[PDB]
């Protein structure tokens, strides 16, 4: 999206440096956790009970890696999230009826957790670099939904 | 925070629909699924077409609900204690969605009472639809 | 704003039978009252205490046939609405400091107010139609902030 | 609601905050301001550059209002009524704008205490300045 050129490197840089695995798997536990009725779509996944058992739980940290991953590639096509995205937005919309308002508190989520990883790194400007990509790639995520 | 005004301008303005209830309440889903197709997600199960009739029936069921708000309108969270349960621990919808369909009963009743919704009632009914998203948001964490 | 024509149609066929004056002065007074915190923006306007003396007062009044006489030239040109609106933009951001969500709420506004005046003509898919217009209405009216 | 393993959680947060408290939240309005300029709207007679003084002092000023908040934690209407009628009938603030500076504030947060933002803890501070943002806007209408 509108993305300044010291913006886009700013993102890129500090994405070099993340470990997928990790970080995924702590978003999207955060998510459950955060936002409990996030579960919904998780039921199968099994003891979601506590923060414990949601962090500990190997689906979760194993979907937390997928997500992350899908996100990933789409830093490298930041000039057109909307095609990259089509297939996983029709998706969402049509076998998964996943609302898109829960990714963007997945967003609000993963730039916490940025944070908590990065600290002092992650810093006001390159904050706000983040809040665009991941906007951006909710608005794509949901742009099939009909 | 509801005032004596406003229990009053909402006890009239629902006393007007009466034996409408159900139907406008079908009309605001309708109303909702066409604006915010992604609503649509939470009845993946019905069948969406014009005239549908899970969609009359469930309109039926959420203005029956509406009305015994209204009928309980000083004790609103007891009233409404059970709905509350279900949608917080069952259909765990999202917040937003309760904004999407509370314009949407709004749209349907000014389509309906052109006498009664003036400002001052449309005011009050817009803080009613509020009070009654809060309470079936409130015990969702 | 991606409309269809059988939208646009809808649309235009509607406004075609609006009163410019007299609906413009209806959303911005139930704008006042229903949104209370909007009054922010016009002290100036005097009496605003209670609904019929905001209804009523000439200066919301006339102010509101200048919003929507602006609101109306944008329904000739949906094909450029940023375009259309970027000097507005530029002066409700720099110049009166308007946060954007009162577009929103404007527009929200406008629909029920259509919805009044045309009862049944107002169906579930005109409705959808204007409800996409006040989105890019409002949005083309928050592109030019920074 | 808040439960009291949140008001636990929340105390013990603040706790480690102490004296940084006026830092961070001049942090967390360096970090709103930046990422949502609509926010800028509210503060056309603020210096808005980095490390004005305005906003420093500001930052003190809602950090403060915070402190005494988790403080009275059991009692915040009470707590922060004197607040309340300034945001509702004189600041007049989009309800919106909240739920921006708490996610800023959190972010604030996140990025200086690592060890004590634990996935609870996260849950119930932003449980907590969600009811904030609500008791700032109760009188709204
Ligand atoms: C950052 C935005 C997101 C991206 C990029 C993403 C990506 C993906 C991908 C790549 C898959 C695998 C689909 C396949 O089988 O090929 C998937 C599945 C799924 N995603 Fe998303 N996702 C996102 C957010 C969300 C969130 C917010 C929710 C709900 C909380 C969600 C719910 C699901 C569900 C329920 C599945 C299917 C899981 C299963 O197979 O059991 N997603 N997602
Ligand atoms: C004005 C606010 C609302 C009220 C008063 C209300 C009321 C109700 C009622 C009475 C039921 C029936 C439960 C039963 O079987 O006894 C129900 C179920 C349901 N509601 Fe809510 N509702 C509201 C808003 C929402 C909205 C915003 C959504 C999502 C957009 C929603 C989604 C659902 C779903 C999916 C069901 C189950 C449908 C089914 O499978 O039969 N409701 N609601
Ligand atoms: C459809 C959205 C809107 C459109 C098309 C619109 C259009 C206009 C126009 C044409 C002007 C006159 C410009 C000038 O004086 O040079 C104006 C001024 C103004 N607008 Fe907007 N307006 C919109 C919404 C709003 C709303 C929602 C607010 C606040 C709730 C607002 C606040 C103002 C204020 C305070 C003025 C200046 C009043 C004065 O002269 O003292 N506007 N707008
Ligand atoms: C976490 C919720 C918030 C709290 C606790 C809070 C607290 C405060 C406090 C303590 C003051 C100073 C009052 C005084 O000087 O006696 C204040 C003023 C102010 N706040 Fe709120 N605030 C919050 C959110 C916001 C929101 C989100 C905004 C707008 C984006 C905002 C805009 C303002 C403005 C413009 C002032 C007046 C500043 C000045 O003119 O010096 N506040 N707030």
């Amino acid at each position: 999206v509108h993305l300044t050129p010291e913006e886009k490197s700013a993102v890129t840089a500090l994405w070099g440096k993340v470990n997928v695995d990790e970080v995924g798997g702590e978003a999207l536990g955060r998510l459950l956790v955060v936002y409990p009725w996030t579960q919904r779509f998780f039921e199968s996944f099994g003891d979601l009970s506590t923060p414990d058992a949601v962090m500990g739980n190997p689906k979760v940290k194993a979907h937390g890696k997928k997500v992350l991953g899908a996100f990933s590639d789409g830093l490298a096509h930041l000039d057109n999230l909307k095609g990259t995205f089509a297939t996983l937005s029709e998706l969402h919309c049509d076998k998964l009826h996943v609302d898109p308002e829960n990714f963007r508190l997945l967003g609000n989520v993963l730039v916490c957790v940025l944070a908590h990883h990065f600290g002092k790194e992650f810093t006001p400007p390159v904050q706000a670099a983040y809040q665009k990509v991941v906007a951006g790639v909710a608005n794509a995520l949901a742009h099939k939904y009909h | 925070m509801l005032s004596p005004a406003d229990k009053t301008n909402v006890k009239a303005a629902w006393g007007k629909v009466g034996a409408h209830a159900g139907e406008y309440g079908a009309e605001a889903l309708e109303r909702m699924f066409l604006s915010f197709p992604t609503t649509k997600t939470y009845f993946p199960h019905f069948d969406l077409s014009h005239g549908s009739a899970q969609v009359k029936g469930h309109g039926k069921k959420v203005a029956d609900a509406l009305t015994n708000a209204v009928a309980h309108v000083d004790d609103m969270p007891n009233a409404l204690s059970a709905l509350s349960d279900l949608h917080a621990h069952k259909l765990r919808v999202d917040p937003v969605a309760f904004k999407l369909l509370s314009h949407c009963l709004l749209v349907t009743l000014a389509a309906h009472l052109p006498a009664e919704f003036t400002p001052a009632v449309h005011a009050s009914l817009d803080k009613f639809l509020a009070s009654v998203s809060t309470v079936l948001t409130s015990k969702y964490r």
